[PDB]
Order: C-alpha cells, then structure tokens, then sequence
C-alpha cells in the first residue's frame, strides 16, 4: 500500500504531504546545541540526570501480557522517565508548520506521542527524554522560522495577530527579542518566561517570499483554499459520509433488510 | 442466521479458539456468557465490613471529613466477618437452592455479594441488589452485637451513607459497579457507568481482556438504548467482535505488524487490509492522483476501521507506557485516516469527537481529570456508541504510572472483590465457548 | 462594501488595515485603558473594607495591554466600548435580560375556568377575570388577600412584578382591562397575528412575572411555584371560596403541572437545574423570546439579533458562569454581536441565497448544503486573510469558526427552510474551515463539530431531534463555547425567511411581546449596548432597605 | 415454609378459591403470577400511531403547545398500521419463538408492544422496552413510507419527544406504566410510579381487584427497596396478605358487615375481630376503666390494621360517591383506631402521617391535585411501606363523577391498551391460582 496522505492539488497540500511523509527528510536550516535546547525547554539543567515519574520497566515486575510485550516501548519509557513538554504558536501569516499539520505529522513519524491542537498554540507531550530527541528536529528543520514560529508554554497570544516593526510575531511575555546587529531571533526566556542566564540565538527570520512556498497554511494572498477543488471535493465527501452513516438507513439498507426478513 | 457473516474467534493470545462462527453468536441477545455477565454485574454488590467498623468507631458517618462526635460505635464487624456473612446469606437468600453467593474479600476486610436472580427478576430496575444487600448488613451486625436502639441507626448510616438526604449512597460503605440510575446521563446508560480504570482492575491490566470487558459493556448498552435496533444491529454486533473480540486476530495482527510503528503506519496497515478485503474500493481518482474511496460495506468498514483505531491506541499508548495520549491516539488515528482515505472515521465522527473533548478535558481546568476515570456515562465520553472506551481501557493497563489517578488508587478494592469472577477477569476466552454454544441454535 | 470596515478603521484609528506589520510594547501595559485603570483605582479603595486582604492586582501574572486593547462596537449601535463593559458581571441589561426569562411563566386560564364553572358553580365572565386579574397583581408581588395579620413584601422592591393576560379570543380580549392584556392584533402583524391565533384557538392564558428580586434570591424553579401559590390565592380571593377545599387542589395541579408553560426544563444530575434555567431553554424556545420578528421583515436582521441574545445568554452566562466561572467568556459571545462582522458573512450568505434558489425556494438536499455552506465558509475565510486588523480583532480561533459556520448554517436554512439542513451546513462550514487554516477552535471546540454530520440527521435514541427542540442539554452540545448562540439563530433562520409569527410555541412569543419588560427583546443588541454604557436601569436593586 | 402462617385465599365475590396456602406462596419471590405480572408492566410498551400521525401532521412536536412551521409531515400511519406493527415486531423481537408480542389497539389508533424477555434480561433497568420499541417504530415508519433523509428526524421528533434536550421522553407519543428511573423519588421506587388512575382504569373500576394491584405492585416495591427484608419481611406478605388479597375474607367480611355503616363502626368490628382472633390482648386497666391493648402478634395485627383501613375507605368513599374523602378516611381511620385501642395504627403511623400529608395536598394551594394521580413515588404519598395506596385505587373505583382529573381525562387510553392483560384486570383470582401451582414445592 502506497499512503496518500492528503487531498489537495496545490503546493500547500502538497507541503503537507511532504511534512507527513516519513521518508521526506527535513531541511536542517540551523545549528541548536542540546544545551541550549534543554535550556529553551525550561524543566531542567543541562548537565544533570533525567528524573524519573516510575521505575524503570525492567525493575518492575508485570504480569504477562502479550499485546503489551509486542509494542517497543521507547526509551524514556525503558528508564521510567518524567513526562515533559514543549509548544508552539504557528503565525498565520505563512509559518512553515501549522497546528493540525503539526499533530498529523506527529502521529505518522514519531512514537509514543501526546500532542493537543488549537488555533493559537500545538503542543507536544513526552517522555523527557525522546521529547528533547523530538524537540531538537522541531526547531533546527524548516518547520522552524525563528519569526513565526513561537516557542511559549503559557501566554500565547500571537498567532492571528500581524507581525512586529522587526517581522516577528507578538510575544506578550518577549520570549525572544530582535538582535539588530546580527538580524537574529534571540531567545533571553525559556519557553514560560524564566529569563535566562545565557541567550540562546536562534538565528535569521526566513523571507517572506520562502514561507509563501512551503508553508502548510491556505491564504487568498498565497494560495487560496478556493483554488484548490480537490481538497474542497474531498473534504466535503467525508462530510457526505459521516451524514449519510449517521443517518443510517440507506446506506445499512441491506442490514435492515435481514432484520425485517422472514 | 439472520446475517450472513461468519468469524473465527482468536484469544488475546493471538490464537484460534473457535471457527467459522456465525455472527449473532456473539451478540449480547444470544450469547450465554454475555447474559451471565450482565447478570452478575446488576446483582453484585461490594461490602467493605473494615470501612464500616472504623467509620462506626470514630462516627465518621457520611463521608467526606464528616463526624458526629459522641455518636461512636465499637464493634468487631470484620473479626466476625463469616457469622455476618452467613447471616447475610440467610437474609438476601430466597431458597437454599438459588444462585446466592456470597465471598469474603481480602480475608474478610471486604465482602463480596451476589443477590440472587430472582430478586433481580420482581425488581423493576437494578439497585435492589444494593438496596437489599444494604437491609441485610444493616440487620447481620445489629443481631450479631445486639446494638442498642439509639446507637443502630449509626450502624445504618455507616453502611448507607447519607442516603436519603441525598439522592444516592453518599459516603457509604458499599458499592455496586452500576451507580444509581438517578445519576445517568441518558436513558439505558447503565451499563456505560463504569469507568475505565474498574475494568482495567477487574482485568487484571491484561490489554486486550480489558479493550474486551469494556467494549462488551458498551456494545450491551447500545442494545439497551436502541441504538442496535434494526438498520444498526450488524453495525454494533460486527464493532464487538472485530474491536471487543479480536475477530480473525485483526487487531492482534495490527498490533504485531506496528509494534514498533506508529498510528500512520497502522491506518496503513489497516487501510491495505481493507483494500485486500474488498472492505473498501477505490470510487474515484482526483488530479493529483489521490484516491477517493468508498465502503463496499458500511458496518463492515466501521469495524476494520475501530480495529485499527485500537491497535493504534496500543502501539502510541504503550510506546510511551503513559496513558494520557489515548485520547490524542483516538482523535488524529481518525483525522489522519479520513484524509488518507476520504472515507468517514470510526462510528462516522462521533469517536473522534468524543477524542476532541476527551483531550480537552484531560488537559485543561475546566473539568474532566485522568483518563482513568472516565466512562460511557460521562457527559465528556458518552458521544461515540461503543467505540471509544475500549481505547482508554487498553490504555490504562499499559499506563506504567504516570497518573495520579491511577488504577490501585481509584479501583484497588474494586478489582479484589470483582476479578474472581472469571467471566469479568477473562471475557474473550469465556465468551469464545458461549459461541460455540449457541452456533449451532442459529 | 464590508459592513465591518467602519468599525476596524475606528477600532484601529490611523493605521494601514492592509499592512500586515505593527508597534507593539509601547502603551504603557494596563495604564493604556480607561476601563483598566477604573478598576485599579476601586481595588485600591477596597484594601480597608477588606481588612487588607490582596485583590484585584494587575502586577499579578501576565501584563495584560502588551497589544493594544480593542474597543468593541456593538453591532447596529453606535456603541464603541471596552471588552470589559461587555462581561456579565459589568452589564446590568446583560443580567436583567436573564432574570427577565428566568422570572417568566405561563398559565393557561382555561383549565382553571372549567374547574370554577364544573365543580364550584361559579360563572366566569370577563368582569370576574377583570377582578381576578386585578387581585393577582397584588398578590403576586407579595400582598394579602385572605388572611388576618399577614406581613407583606414592600411594593418598591418588586416594583417589575405583574401579570398579564392574552386570549386567541378577540371577543373577549375587546372586554379585558387594557391596563393587563397583552393584544395580538395591536403588538403583530396583521398576517402574524393570524398565524398565531390559527394554533392558539379561543383560548386564554396569563403571563406571570415573578419579582426579580424573588430569582436573584432564590433561583428559576421558585417561578413556577410563586405563579400558582398566588394564581390559587387570587381565585379564592376574586371568586369567594371556601380558602382551602377540594377543587383548590386541582387550580394548583393546572398551575403548577398540566397547563403552565415554563421556558427551561430541568437538568441531569451531573449539571443539575431546576426549571426556567438556561441550559433548559431550547434553542427555538429562545429564538421565540426574541421579539425582533414581530418588528423586522429582515430575515439576516432577525437571526442576527436572537445570536446576540443568545451569545449573552448561553455562552457568557450559562457556560461562562453556571457551568465554569471566574474572567469567563465574554469575548467568545462578543465575536457573534460586535463590529458588524457577522453581519457582513450572514447578508453575503443572504444574498448569495437569494440570487441562486430564492429565499426559501428549494427543498433541502445534501447538494444545496454543500453548496452554500461551501460558498459562504470561504468567503468568511477570505476576508480574515484580506483584512489583517479583521484578524487581530477575531484572535482566537473559536470566534472565527463560530462566526463563519453561522453564517453558512443560517444562510442553508434560509434556503431550505429546514433547521436540521441548516445545522448539517455548520458542521461542514466547520471541517473545511479546519483544513483551510489547518486550525480550528480551542482545544475540544469540535468535540460537537466532529460529531455533528453524522447526528445532525440521526433519528436514533440521543442524537435524533429537530434542531429547534434542541438545547444546552442536547448531549454533544452540552459542554463548549462557540456554538449554542449560534444553533439559536440557526433555529430561527428558516422561520425568519418563511415569515413565520414564531419557531417552536406561539404561546411563548406573545408572553414576550410587552413593553413593561425592562429588558427590550425586540432589540438584544440595543439593551447590551445600553448597559455596556451604563445606562440601562436593572429591577431587583435593594436600595430602599439598606443604609445610605 | 419458612413461616408458620396459614390462610385462605378469598375472591372479590367472598367466595373461596385457595383454602389452606402458606404465606409465602403468595410472596413477590415465590408467586409466578406476580412474577408474570411485574414482567409485563416493565417489558410493555403503549404505541400512539394516531398520535404521531397527528403530531408529524402539524409539526405539533414536543408537547405543551409546541409547533414548528414548515416541518409538516404527511403520512397515513393508522390506515397501514397492520404493515408497520409487522415490521416493530420484526425489529423488536430477538427469535420468532420469543414472547415478543404485538398487538393492535382501537383499530390501529394504538399498538400494544411486549418486549421480548430476552432484551430485558441483557439491560440494566426497563427503559429499554419504550427505548427498543421507540427505535423500531420510528425505523418501521421511515422504511414504509419511504421518508426524506431531512424530515426522518420530525418523526424521531413526533415518537420520542424532547428526548434528549429533555431527560425523559417529554412530549412522546409512545408510553410506559413506569416512568424513566431518573425521575424516581427513592432508590428501587419504580414500582411505586403508576397513579392511582392508572390502576382503575387497567382493573375497570373493580374495586377491591384495583386495591389487590395496587397492593401487589406496592409490596413487591416494598422488596425492591429492601424494606421487606430480615425482620420485616413477614409484616409485608402478611400485609399483602390480608389488605390485597382479602386472606381469610377479612376485608370482604368487613365492608359487608358495615354496608350502611362509617369509619368508627368499621373500626369497632375490627377490634372484635382482632380480640377474638387472640391478635391483640389487654395488657392493663386505666383508672376510668380504659382497657390498653397490646399485640400479640405485631406484624399480624398490622395485618389485621391495613384491613379495617381499606375497608373504612370502601364504606365511608362508598357511601359517598365522591373519592376525595379518601384521604381524611385513611386519617381517622387510624386516629381513631390508636385512641380506640392504646395499639399503634396501621404502618406504625405512616399510613396516618401520609394521609396528613395526602388531605393537606388535595384540599390547598400548595401542589398535589386530586386523589386519582397519586402514586408511591409521589412525593406527598411515598411515606407508607406499601399499606396507603390501595386505599387511593379503591376510592377513584367508587368515584361516580366528581373529580376534575377523572380516570377518563388522566387514564382513558390506558385501560384500551393494558386492561386485556388477565393478569393486570383481574390479579386477586390469578395470584390465587399461582399460590395454589407453587404452594406444596415450598
Ligand atoms: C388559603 C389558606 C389555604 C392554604 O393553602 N394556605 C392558606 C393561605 C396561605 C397564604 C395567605 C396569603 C393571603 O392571605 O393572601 C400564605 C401567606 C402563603 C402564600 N400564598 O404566600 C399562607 N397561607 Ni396560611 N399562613 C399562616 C398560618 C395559617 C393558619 C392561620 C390560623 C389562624 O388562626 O390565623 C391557618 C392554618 C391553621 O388553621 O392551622 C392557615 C390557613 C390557610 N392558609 C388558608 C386560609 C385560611 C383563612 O381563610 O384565613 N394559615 C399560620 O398559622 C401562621 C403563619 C401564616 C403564614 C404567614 C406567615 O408565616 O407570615 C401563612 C402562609
Ligand atoms: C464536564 C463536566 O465537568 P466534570 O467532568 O463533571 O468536572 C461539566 N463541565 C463542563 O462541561 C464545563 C462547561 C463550560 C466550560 C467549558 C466551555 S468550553 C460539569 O461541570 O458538570
Ligand atoms: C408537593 C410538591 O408539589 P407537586 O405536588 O409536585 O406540585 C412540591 N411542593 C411542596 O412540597 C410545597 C412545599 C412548600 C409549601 C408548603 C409548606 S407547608 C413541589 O413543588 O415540588
Ligand atoms: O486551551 S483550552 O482549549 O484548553 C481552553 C480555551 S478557553
Ligand atoms: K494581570
């Protein structure tokens, strides 16, 4: 079986094709240390051990479960691990990830994973360990403008407002602030608003002109959704399904035929 | 029969137990085993005789951090479990011959009591098994310790709670896995009122017994609502064997086939196997080349699809051994393979909308908690008819604790005084023999 | 030309409403709002009736005004006001609006007039309801009109409580004291009136209002029971009985249970209510509480004034308070009745209507529904992306969903003259929505979105029903913002484009056709506005036995 | 047997049909017929076809008033009845040898529907037979007249009512004896909730075979509550006994001995008989020469209590013709009794207590309504164990046309669908026949 996907004829779609497509590999467009990435993350030191929610998997005794002994448990998971997070806001003004895309993507590539959508924020939650694994690929890859892409666990008022006098996108809390020298995004808070002793740069904002190409969002300035009839088409046909399942008569007519029969 | 579909019953082993079974076989109308279990669920009552001797001796009478200072009673209920017990029996009994049954629990720190079928049979609904049981505690312990008139209605309150001031139980110390159908949801939820981490103890954490027991609940309430009434039947009877029965060791197959994968690759997997089947046919090609499809078989399709809606569940939830991404799983394993496809989600929508709010309230303040504590009966999780709670049941046995809420905490004695019950402990193998009971009286 | 943009230019004076980039972090935090500093300086005078206590503390989490803080314009209205002049809490037109429905009941006289005639042999002409009618409204408010040494309520409390009286019986209603009735002929339409009287027949019924006083107290189940207490006192009084016989007994069965007309049902026990609470008030029960109908001809005009109500009454209200609490939920209500934005989707999906099929001009099929929620979904959408303000106005994804699905089921509805068309046109608008903007609502906005094809048309068990009948208590749509205002302009749409009189109970919408109500339901939006600017005068208020 | 007690068996005509019956054959958990009868009321469904013709005709849906412009259905459900019940007897029954039963009603303006055992035994409580039945016939209408996909859910609408904006069946055009168990008073009342009305109608205004169903739904209920357990549980049958089903021609005897008499002479002969019988002794002399009695027997002599009671009831309301003295009968009768005697009154005072509470609620402002809809999960009326209610039955029977709320206005209906039912018109002669097949097997 050869996966789809997605509906879609346009390039939006088929960027999110792409971002879902497991063995289409992200364009790694910056450099992150590990430390600066567990100091953005704000749960714990860089330097000291991963701290435990339960014991490690091999120190607790199970009944025997088959099912269970079937599924790869990941390593956070093995080593009994706290659960941890991290979240974004996706600007609607052309972000290179948006939310459902976001968790869609999530789900086709990684393992064990908890991820919430809603209109102004995504946010992931995992074992700590596999979630700075994740993490690490979130924000060097292009699904990461330092402009429009905000990293923020509370606060996150920003997503549907139109960028600052520099091109990014509001923060009410200024997480990352603009370096005019440089022309990079520098984060000077971890991701809930603790300032930080060493500020960690994230880099140049990506063009206009290459979020408009590869972005996951539909926008009449861009591409509208009205240009693309496939995705409308297919959209309004699992609408159609659901109606008519949940109706129920004629599509189960066969079904209410035996019942009736005899 | 009445439909033409056969199955083979597989274990939660992943082994052929019973083949080419008609399908009725296993519906909640025909087969015995889901008759005895229903059975045993209404007329089943936890006594917990220690809760009730310490709520007597410090008059903790109520619940909740209630206390009647000089209202205290001293007893020795649990030292004299069995003369309680047996006067019980003698009390809750209509024949020496009937299907009575009563259990010390936890070396009688608890009892378990089964009212016999023919109370159940004169009685218009099912808290008669409490309501009785109650009446014959009550009068066990006053006879057996002659408990002065002015002290016995302690003895009463103890074992009741605050019942009648309120509407139910409250603060009482004995239980019943169906609540009071005062506090249902919708009406004929009884059944859907035990939450997810109750069947995961009854269960023993065993996987797919728990998915089993759950969905067979659910499933059994949907022909009390009438939900599985005419045009639906096949829809709900196919949804229980499939996804409750691991019919034709689909699901333990998906699981097998993704246990290192992820809930991409099992709609994959399910979505090539339903194409195999001819389950599913391709209506139309779109211009980039994506394929619409369309079910060649509606019910048919619902069940392939909640099949692999709980194998996902199994491979995401048990990857992370932490149990609040089932309702992430439930919802995405939806969304993702309705626009891998363009054919309608598991139960048409409803178990990925239940998912939408199942998330929101297990990860916001608005109310809601752990996954763990969630049922048919809750205002949150009652939307999708059967398909969802199997999910969280599967869940939570493969939760390795990371809940606060977790299953010792909320159903630890539960799970003590129930899961000796073999029916309750192992549905699948148990209900597999019903079949083959009734097969051949289709 | 949009209907939005003259509130977007005055909203946000002097700016380029194409430019996609703004100033942020310069105006000052809270000190940039009138309204913000207002509530500062009051928490400020608080600390010494409270002992010292902390309160009210802008310093406290986030520091709130790093944007700059809108005014909202109350749709149809010249009302520019802070978001803050819009919560509940801040509104008294909001909270008397409530009350209002609350302390509303409905008896039928008949029943009672049988009981009087069959088993007292007492005849009943309209002079001895004329005594009745006057009896009771001073009963009802709290006066004695059998007993020695009663003490009685203080008549400047309860100075809103009345009761009324309307009949499908011209003859009759010609002969009643003026002062008491509510006349048909004279508040609808000529060809309204008709259609209400064509269902009504002869009969004759009174509309009780409670004192506000009484439900701010107590709550909406007193109603009913206040109602026949004194209905059964006026009777003995006006018709000499024995006070207290057998046939008394059956005055109140018909009072309390076989001919009155509550406005809400009760609730489960897991969100338990008794009646004339909001989660029991249908939506069609509440599109007949607006009056807007009687006085507009405009169909988008009378759907769009029952969401006002509505989004004040379901989503700030009962969601907001009953069933959660705290900051709450104004600006998810606001989005549906502020800055003429809905209105601008809605008159696009009723022209649109109207150019293709006609108004009420075809029957519903599952291809007229994809076609017009279709339509108007996209073009909702198109103008947050064209109108960058537009979007920084409607932040929050929910608003933007609830305010387009709206649009796109009213204007189904319109078309088809079918409730449940229109409802299965919002949960498509919904899901196209979501994969346009890859987004949607809050974290479980569509827990009802997602489920909502497939029951829109069920007829099984819990999920089968016609929109209109439906509520706050209809399962899937029991517990989210962003949906329940609209559904009851969704309820109303089709009867709006028919003409209809009223949506679900002609009983109902002439018991709300009084202008003695304090709140003016012909105009929800009027009345909010009016209270937003402090100037709507609430009953209920405990000056006059209170220290100065 | 368990208990030692003997009686005869009595019909409505004084005549003997059982002589020498031990107690307990005439027990809720022995008698096959009250089983029988408890089924019924709980698996039987009223269908009104004319109704839900009518209500989709207008959009009259909902109830109270309600309509809906422009939802208008037409469509001739009674002409084609015969088709349609066909068809829910299809949808409703489990196998064509089931006790799945339809039945037609006034030539098709009703149906009445027996859900199958089956279906009853696999639900929690007995929603499920106005649930199932509800789905069958909204399915069978679609199916036969081919109804549009948008106005299907009218006739869901004009079959189930508000449900589930509501949380009952508010507005339906189909019914139940029992109402939806969330709106029960007390736990395990279900049995309780059918008024009085309801009762005459279903026996046709026979006055002690109205009494004797109402008596056994009442102590069955007293059962189901648990009331009817250990100690108490001989007060109940013996209470069944006597004031339902005229043991030993007591209460016949009574009224017949007092046929132009009033409560006071009622209640003299009752004494008598109760002395004689070695019931009730003296226990002292008072100074006036008062004689105290006491009993020597106590669940007897309340036996013997709740006979005179009903009897008082027949005599004083019969003379009458006008029910509404039921109440103040049920009263004084007990009154008059306790300072006739020094002995505690019927239900030790419960009877009286509920009867304050019944004359209060049929004489003023503040609720209730006229005796004929009152019933055991009444909130005015609940307080009895089973000994006021009948009472209540009696009365509305010798009611010959003063009530407002009449058994026509409130019950017509009922008795068109119910009273065919043997076992509900005429259950004295029928509970006697079921003692007399189970009385040598105890
Ligand atoms: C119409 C009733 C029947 C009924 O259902 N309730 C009534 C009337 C009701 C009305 C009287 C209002 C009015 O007069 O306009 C109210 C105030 C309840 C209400 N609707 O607000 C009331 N009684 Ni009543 N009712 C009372 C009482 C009483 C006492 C009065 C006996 C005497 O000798 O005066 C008697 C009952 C009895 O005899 O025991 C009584 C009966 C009655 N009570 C008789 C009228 C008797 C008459 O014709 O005068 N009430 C009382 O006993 C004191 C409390 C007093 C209540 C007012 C208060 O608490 O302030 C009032 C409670
Ligand atoms: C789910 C349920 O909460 P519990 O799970 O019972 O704590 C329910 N709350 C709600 O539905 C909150 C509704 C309003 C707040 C959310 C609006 S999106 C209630 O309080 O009864
Ligand atoms: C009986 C019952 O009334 P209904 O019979 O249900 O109308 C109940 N009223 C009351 O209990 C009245 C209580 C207060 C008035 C009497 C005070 S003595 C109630 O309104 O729910
Ligand atoms: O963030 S949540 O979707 O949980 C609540 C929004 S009000
Ligand atoms: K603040």
């Amino acid at each position: 079986y050869k996966a789809q996907y997605t509906p879609g004829e346009t390039q939006i779609a088929e960027n999110r094709r792409k971002h879902m497509d497991p063995d289409y590999e992200f364009r790694k467009l910056r450099e992150v240390s590990d430390e600066d990435l567990v100091k953005v993350l704000g749960h714990r030191n860089p330097g000291e051990s991963y701290k435990s929610v339960h014991p490690p998997l091999d120190e607790m005794d199970f009944e025997e479960d088959i099912v269970r002994d079937m599924v790869e448990p990941i390593q956070g998971a093995k080593e009994g691990v706290r659960v941890r997070y991290i979240q974004f806001a996706d600007s609607m003004y052309n972000a290179p990830a948006q939310p459902y895309d976001r968790a869609r993507t999530y789900m086709w590539r990684y393992r064990g994973v908890d991820t919430g959508t809603l209109s102004g924020r995504q946010v992931i939650e995992m074992r700590e360990l596999d979630l700075e694994g994740v993490s690490k690929e979130l924000v060097e890859t292009e699904l990461f403008d330092p402009a429009t892409t905000g990293i923020r666990g509370a606060t996150v008022h920003g997503h549907s407002l139109r960028l600052d006098e520099n091109g990014l996108m509001f923060d009410a809390l200024q997480r990352y602030v603009f370096d005019e020298e440089k022309g990079h995004v520098v984060y000077v808070k971890d991701q809930v608003g603790r300032p930080l002793d060493e500020p960690v740069d994230m880099g140049q904002p990506l063009g206009e002109d290459e979020l408009k190409k590869i972005t996951t969002i539909y926008r009449k300035d861009n591409i509208a959704m009205r240009d693309d009839k496939e995705a409308i088409e297919v959209v309004e046909n699992i609408h159609t399904g659901r109606t008519l399942g949940g109706f129920g008569m004629d599509v189960f007519k066969d079904d209410l035929r035996k019942r009736l029969g005899d | 029969p009445m439909y033409e579909d056969r199955i083979d019953l597989y274990g939660a082993d992943g082994k052929l137990l019973e083949e080419d079974v008609p399908l009725e076989a296993i519906s909640p109308l025909k087969n015995p085993t889901i008759a005895n279990l229903v059975s045993d669920v209404k007329r089943s009552v936890a006594v917990n005789l220690a809760g009730i001797e310490g709520s007597l001796r410090k008059a903790a009478l109520g619940g909740k951090s209630n206390f009647i200072p000089g209202r205290e009673v001293e007893l020795p209920i649990v030292e004299n479990a069995e003369a309680i017990a047996e006067k019980v029996k003698k009390l809750v009994q209509t024949s020496e011959d009937d299907d009575t049954n009563i259990r010390l629990i936890n070396n009688g720190q608890q009892i378990l009591v089964q009212v016999p079928t023919t109370r159940m049979g004169v009685a218009a609904d099912y808290t008669v098994s409490a309501l009785v049981t109650g009446a014959a505690v009550v009068q066990a312990i006053i006879d057996e310790f002659d408990v002065d008139m002015f002290d016995a209605n302690a003895v009463k309150t103890a074992v009741m709670g605050r019942y009648p001031q309120t509407v139910d139980f409250t603060g009482a110390n004995l239980s019943t896995l169906l609540g009071p159908p005062v506090l249902l949801e919708g009406l004929g939820y009884g059944l859907r009122n035990i939450m997810a981490n109750h069947v995961v103890a009854i269960t023993r954490k065993n996987t797919l017994n728990a998915s089993a027991l759950s969905s067979i609940l659910e499933q059994t309430a949907m022909f009390e609502t009438g939900d599985a009434v005419g045009a639906f039947e096949r829809m709900h009877l196919l949804g229980l064997a499939y996804q409750g029965l691991n019919a034709n060791n689909l699901l333990f197959d998906l699981v097998k086939e993704n246990g290192k994968g992820t809930v991409g690759t099992v709609i994959a997997s399910l979505v090539e196997r339903a194409v195999e089947d001819g389950v599913v046919k391709v209506a139309r090609e779109m211009n980039s080349g994506y394929k619409v499809y369309e079910p060649a078989d509606w019910a048919l399709w619902n069940a392939y699809a909640a099949t692999g809606l709980l194998a996902a569940t199994i491979v995401n939830v048990g990857a992370a051994r932490a149990a609040q991404g089932v309702a992430s799983t439930v919802l995405y394993y939806n969304d993702i393979l309705e626009y891998e496809t363009g054919l309608p989600g598991v139960d048409f929508g409803r178990a990925m909308g239940t998912a939408v709010g199942f998330s929101f309230f297990s990860h916001s303040i608005y109310g809601g908690g752990g996954p763990g504590i969630f049922h048919g009966n809750h205002v949150v999780t009652r939307h999708s008819k059967g398909f969802a709670l199997p999910c969280v049941a599967a869940a939570m046995c493969l939760d390795a604790g990371t809940q606060m809420f977790s299953v010792e905490k909320t159903s630890g004695l539960i799970g003590s005084v129930y899961s000796e019950i073999d029916y309750f402990r192992e549905p699948i193998v148990n209900v597999a023999k019903g079949a083959a009971e009734v097969k051949d009286q289709l | 030309k949009k209907l939005f943009l003259k509130a977007l230019k005055k909203k946000f004076e002097g700016e380029d409403p194409d430019e996609k980039y703004t100033n942020f972090y310069c105006f000052g935090g809270w000190e940039q709002s009138a309204r913000k500093k207002e509530f500062t300086e009051y928490a400020k005078k608080a600390a010494e009736k409270r002992g010292g206590i902390p309160f009210y503390n802008p310093d406290i989490g986030v520091p709130l005004g790093q944007r700059k803080l809108m005014a909202y314009r109350v749709s149809g209205t010249d009302a520019y006001v802070e978001g803050d002049d819009l919560h509940f809490v801040n509104n008294a037109a909001i909270q008397q609006m409530v009350d209002d429905i609350k302390r509303t009941v409905i008896v039928g006289m008949d029943t009672a007039h049988a009981v009087l005639e069959k088993r007292l042999g007492v005849e009943v002409t309209p002079e001895t309801i004329n005594e009745y009618m006057e009896a009771i409204n001073h009963a009802l408010p709290g006066g004695a009109v059998v007993q020695e040494h009663m003490v009685e309520v203080h008549p400047g409390l309860v100075e809103d409580c009345y009761a009324k009286i309307f009949t499908g019986d011209d003859n009759l209603a010609d002969e009643l004291d003026k002062r008491i009735l509510i006349d048909i002929n004279k508040e609808f339409p000529e060809e309204q009136a008709e259609q209400l009287k064509s269902y009504i027949g002869n009969r004759t019924y009174q509309v009780n209002r409670v004192p506000t006083i009484v439900v701010r107290t107590c709550d909406g189940g007193t109603v009913s029971r206040w109602s026949a207490m004194q209905i059964g006192m006026s009777f003995i009084s006006a018709y000499k009985l024995c006070a207290g016989e057998a046939a008394i007994a059956d005055f109140s069965y018909a009072a309390k249970h076989a001919d009155v007309i509550e406005m809400g049902t009760i609730m489960p026990a897991r969100r338990a209510r008794g009646p004339n609470e909001p989660g029991g008030v249908a939506f069609g029960t509440f599109a007949d509480i607006v009056q807007t109908s009687r006085v507009s001809d405009d169909p988008a005009n009378v759907s769009l004034e029952v969401i006002a109500g509505a989004a004040a009454l379901y989503d700030q209200v009962w969601l907001g308070s009953y069933m959660s609490g705290g900051v709450g939920f104004t600006q998810y209500a606001t989005a549906a009745y502020t800055d003429d934005i809905l209105d601008d989707f809605v008159y696009y999906g009723m022209e649109y209507v109207d150019d293709k099929y006609g108004i009420c001009g075809t029957k519903p099929t599952m291809d007229v529904v994809r076609d017009i929620s279709t339509e108007v979904t996209l073009y909702s959408l198109e103008q947050y992306e064209e109108y960058p303000t537009l979007l920084e106005d409607h932040f929050g994804g929910s608003q933007r969903a609830a305010v387009a699905a709206a649009a796109a089921g009213c204007s189904t509805a319109f078309a088809t003259g079918n409730s449940n068309a229109g409802i299965n046109g919002w949960y498509l608008s919904q899901i196209l929505h979501k994969e346009a903007h890859s987004r949607l609502g809050f974290y479980g906005y569509d827990l009802q979105d997602q489920c909502g094809a497939s029951n829109s048309l069920s007829i099984r068990s819990d999920e089968g029903l016609i929109h209109e009948l439906r509520g706050p208590n209809y399962p899937n749509y029991a517990m989210n913002v962003g949906h329940q205002p609209e559904y009851a302009g969704i309820a109303q749409a089709p009867h709006a484009a028919r003409g209809d009189a009223f949506c679900t109970n002609p009983l109902i919408k002439v018991a709300f056709a009084d202008k003695d109500l304090a709140f003016d339901f012909t105009s929800p939006r009027k009345s909010i506005a009016a209270g937003a600017l402090r100037e709507f005068m609430p009953e209920g208020e405990r000056d006059l036995i209170i220290p100065a």
